[PDB]
RNA sequence: GCAUGUGGUUUAAUUCGAAGCAACGCGAAGAACCUUACCAGGCCUUGACAUGCUAGGGAACCCGGGUGAAAGCCUGGGGUGCCCCGCGAGGGGAGCCCUAGCACAGGUGCUGCAUGGCCGUCGUCAGCUCGUGCCGUGAGGUGUUGGGUUAAGUCCCGCAACGAGCGCAACCCCCGCCGUUAGUUGCCAGCGGUUCGGCCGGGCACUCUAACGGGACUGCCCGCGAAAGCGGGAGGAAGGAGGGGACGACGUCUGGUCAGCAUGGCCCUUACGGCCUGGGCGACACACGUGCUACAAUGCCCACUACAAAGCGAUGCCACCCGGCAACGGGGAGCUAAUCGCAAAAAGGUGGGCCCAGUUCGGAUUGGGGUCUGCAACCCGACCCCAUGAAGCCGGAAUCGCUAGUAAUCGCGGAUCAG
């Protein structure tokens, strides 16, 4: 994530179409969940230290 | 006299009514609810086993699964709800194993994998 | 590399989330982006408090911060001044009116983030990378912990090829499922490098 | 006829959130129908656990929603005290629609 | 009969739906 | 037989640029990037440059060749 | 199998008849698990026996197993920096499951239209000592003692 | 044959990394612009973002026009708050704005042999080690070994050792039996009515739903055995770890990764930065990886008909009616979702057609005509309809997966996402 890129991908565009995901965390744009707005690995990341609500790891 | 049959995910509401001899499924002729269904005749087999067969009317329903799966899962229930009428019955049951419930459940996709097993096949190793 | 951060694997039987709440599809990913905000600026300001964990218990309009310092003297400040300033500099960032609870911490030496932090300082110290884990180790051994254990990223004392210094005492049952083992994480930034500090504390059973 | 719909994160949450709500409720109330599970909706992420590439990899996360339900036919303005302002639970949200 | 996006099994491979498999 | 349903689209960069060129009766060279753009019978006859991705190559247009759009006659690969 | 020699799957005899024999067969015909299907080209296969023989099926059936069961093999051995075939006495267990699938794999190579007809035709031929089945059972045995020149390994 | 990844060749660019096993449908869980790091051309500099300083002008703000592919450049208007001061005029000031200079912002620019973190991997393999004791001048040894046993350094017997730690096991989730608590799911299970739809009453029994708890321990019987344990039986829903998960020791490979992030160091700072427009990542004489579709009658097609789970849904899922061959469109009800919807599961079953053909097998490619998304589908989107109807008749040497509800087969759901 280049500054240039996250502040960036943040103002409104002259099309709606143009309008991508960042991870609000690490910046990242190639995979976010919409749930939660974070970088795939960010989501591990938090999931783990516990800072995601109800987020458990799964089992079955 | 109720009994329950469960078998890999269907239900089977098992009832045995002192009739002539007849079963109807979810209201349909048994013999109608599983046409061209082989292992159809499965289902009576633990009532042929007392030598039973027709004396009994059969009104049951049946939940999930699949028709060649539903048809284990009656031939339980009429198996533990034929205990209801006489529990003395078991002697000739369970050495045919009737009373038993096998966990042949699909087992869950592993990732990595195609299926439960089932690798994916690499070439130039 | 293998392992699995041991927290992230008992929320559940024993350990409960820094922040738990309730959400909707429409509000989760937008609370969360916010509650994120708030520990972006106490891990700023209340480092030399000895900050530990950071509870956020959330309902309707209502908030609540509750902060676990080692020093509260400090975030209290003289009176209640800097408890003053830091309920309205959080302010300024949420639109919610948020009550900031604070509770002090029962010894130091055995909460784990704490005790990494320790040694980080000291490593950034230019301190003994050897000794200072071992040292570390004892205190929290010494107090209670049925267990310890530290390690090190790498380039002890600033060497050239990056190592690592293993050290513990006591049990640490990683694989216990019913341990209740802090694990801290601190990160101490030096001129050679960056290095890595991990506590690791057993405390109790069932 | 009091709606009263429990929906968390927490199973130990709910079931004490949901008892506080059965017990001040048969004190001053009458005929309740008892707290009944849903269903339950849960969210799965497929992660890859390393953040290079190594497909093969991936954690497994879920997300469980849990839904319970309490119902209260004869609602009287006794009732509603003990129901007022008589709650304790945090990650719990409830919704009323009678 | 997979590929032949004009047949039964061709519409409900693509999951489409057309002149071939109708919504009854 | 691809499709843009009801209603063909022309960037309004030249169309009203082009019709312009109509009120004096013909010009010579034309420059737009947009070869987002189909070609109407109502731009028969000019010669517009499209640009490559590099180069800007001219483009005469014929009576004959009215449905297809600019795009398809500025080659972006170079190829042999 | 390096632990043990494992036990052997016990099967639920026919619906029909009530010889395991039956479904051990059936389960060879069936591809993809359309079991049901499989069911109903030995059903229909056998009453092709009825109006084209004078005899029970279920006997036909038997006596044509009874016939293709190889009771010689080869199995290849490394001795000497060489492949040398040695003929051996083969296993009760290991006739019954090479006949029945040759049954098959013969049957399913017949110029025949409908495979229940293959299978019928099949049937027969094997009983009369003919066709393809007993073929790929003589063919063999054609090998045991064809170099039986080696039965000392 | 086609999809997709890669080599290589090509290109203004075809951005970058990954490389035997442990790269190759791999980062990338969504390249038309965007993303995007590449290439072209046009444009910008305290700069799209932070904190701040010295000098000069202005509340912020908002609405136009000129030039233009956009960005940018030029220009013009209305516009004048909160502070504190002696009434005024006006003066200093906080935030906010521009200008000139400065500190600095920025850099997916090198280095994973300078690093953190996190991961692959030997390896879920059964092992790695310590204290004390004892052996040895020592390095080291013993313990951890042998004989028996186990899925296991699992346990038994023995033995200069006795313990302990990381590991195995166990604790935790899902599956199978059952119990308690709970009844807007469920049912003539038992009764009353029907538009005979569980539709209505009425009822929680059953199904179910979900939270807690019971239940197997070789505990019982026969045999083998010094013991551990092994074989067989019984009762039992389940047997000897009942099935499946999560769960990866000390370390190895200088493994990968500075393009997720962070970070030592060197390198650029009117550019190695920043905005944009268009092109490219999709290039093709070839070559390999992963796969999909098929070569057909155990079959293909059309028709009527029956059983599933687990998910997702607000401007979103769309019942239903209508227009159209149809994609779709117009209309419009329900759902905030165990109570509405995506929905048809498919294979299967009943009927009938095909009659062994390159065919009613197969659906490549090409012409043509349309729908929708969306600023925009040429480069480079899916979908529908008519026509076209290719290779291909079961695959060289070689080479992969899988020991049971598995493999094979068949359909359904989601993530990302306008599509
Ligand atoms: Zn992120």
């Amino acid at each position: 994530a280049r500054k240039a890129l996250i502040e960036k991908a943040k103002r409104t565009p002259k099309f709606k179409v143009r309008a991508y995901t960042r991870c609000v965390r690490c910046g990242r744009a190639r995979s976010v969940y919409r749930f939660f707005g974070l970088c795939r690995i960010c989501l591990r990341e938090l999931a783990h230290k516990g800072q995601l609500p109800g987020v458990r790891k799964a089992s079955w | 006299y109720y009994g329950t049959g469960r078998r890999k995910e269907a239900v089977a509401r098992v009832f045995l009514r002192p009739g002539n001899g007849k079963v109807t499924v979810n209201g349909q002729d048994f013999n109608e609810y599983f046409q061209g269904l082989v292992r159809a005749v499965a289902a009576l087999e633990p009532l042929r086993a007392v030598d039973a067969l027709g004396r009994f009317d059969a009104y049951i329903t049946v939940r999930g699964g699949g028709k060649s799966g539903q048809i284990d899962a009656i031939k339980l229930g009429i198996a533990r709800a034929l205990v209801q009428y006489n529990p003395d019955y078991r002697a000739k049951l369970k050495p045919l194993g009737f009373l038993t419930r096998d966990a042949r459940v699909v087992e869950r996709k592993k990732y990595g994998k195609h299926k439960a097993r089932r690798a994916p096949q690499y070439s130039k190793r | 590399g293998n392992k699995i951060h041991p927290i992230g694997f008992r929320l559940g039987i024993t350990r409960d989330w820094e922040s738990r709440w309730y959400a909707g599809k429409k509000q989760y990913r937008h609370l969360l982006l916010e509650d994120q905000r708030i520990r972006g600026l106490l891990e700023k300001e209340l480092y030399s408090a000895g900050l530990a964990r950071v509870d956020i218990e959330r309902a309707a309009d209502n908030v609540a911060v509750t902060v676990h310092v080692a020093k509260p003297g400090v975030v209290i400040g003289r009176g209640g001044e800097r408890i003053r300033v830091l309920r309205e500099e959080l302010a300024k960032l949420t639109g919610k009116n948020v009550a900031l609870n604070v509770q002090e911490v029962q010894n130091p030496n055995l909460s784990a983030p704490l005790v990494a932090q320790r040694v980080a300082e000291q490593i950034e110290r230019r301190f003994a990378v050897r000794r200072a884990i071992k040292q570390a180790v004892q205190r929290v051994m010494e107090s209670g912990a049925k267990g310890a254990k530290v390690i090190v990223s790498g380039r002890i004392g600033g060497a050239e090829q990056a190592r690592t210094e293993w050290a513990a005492q006591g049990r640490v049952p990683l694989h216990t499922l019913r341990a209740n083992i802090d694990y801290g994480f601190a990160l101490a930034r030096t001129t050679y490098g960056v290095l890595g500090v991990k506590a690791y504390i057993f405390l109790g059973e069932v | 006829k009091i709606r009263i719909k429990l929906r968390g994160f927490d199973h130990k949450t709910l079931d004490a959130s949901a008892q506080k709500i059965v017990e001040a409720a048969r004190r001053s109330g009458a005929q309740v129908s008892g707290p009944i599970p849903l269903p339950t909706r849960v969210r799965r992420f497929t992660v890859i656990r390393g953040p290079f590439k190594h497909k093969d990899s991936r954690e497994h996360f879920e997300l469980r929603t849990h839904n319970r339900l309490v119902d209260i036919i004869n609602p009287n303005r006794k009732t509603i005290e003990q129901l007022m302002t008589l709650d304790l639970p945090t990650g719990v949200e409830i919704e009323i629609k009678t | 009969g997979k590929g032949d996006r004009r047949t039964r099994r061709g519409k409900i491979w693509r999951g489409t739906y057309g002149k071939y498999r109708p919504r009854k | 037989p691809r499709s843009l349903k009801k209603g063909v689209f022309v960037d309004d960069h030249l169309l009203e640029k082009v019709l312009e060129l109509n009120a004096k009766g013909e010009k010579r060279l034309i420059k737009t990037w947009s070869r987002r753009s189909t070609i109407v019978p109502e731009m028969v006859g000019h010669t517009i440059a499209v640009y490559n991705g590099k180069q800007h190559v001219p483009v005469y247009i014929t009576e004959n060749m009215v449905g297809h759009k600019l795009g398809e006659f500025a080659p972006t690969r170079t190829y042999r | 199998a390096r632990r043990r020699r494992a036990e052997v799957r016990q099967l639920q005899p026919d619906l029909v008849y009530g010889d395991v024999l039956v479904t051990a067969f059936i389960n060879k015909i069936m591809r993809d698990g359309k079991k049901n299907l499989a069911a109903r080209i030995f059903y229909d296969a056998c009453k092709i026996i009825q109006e084209k023989t004078g005899q029970e099926p279920l006997k036909v059936f038997k006596q044509a197993v009874e016939n293709v069961k190889p009771r010689m093999e080869v199995r290849s051995r490394r001795v000497g920096g060489a492949n040398y075939q040695v003929p051996m006495e083969v296993s009760p267990r290991r006739q019954q499951s090479l006949a029945l699938r040759w049954l098959v794999q013969a049957a399913n190579q017949r110029p025949e239209r409908r495979a229940a007809v293959r299978i019928a035709h099949e049937l027969m031929d094997a009983a009369e000592g003919k066709g393809g089945a007993v073929k790929k059972k003589e063919d063999v045995e054609r090998m045991a003692e064809a170099n039986r020149a080696y039965a000392h390994y």
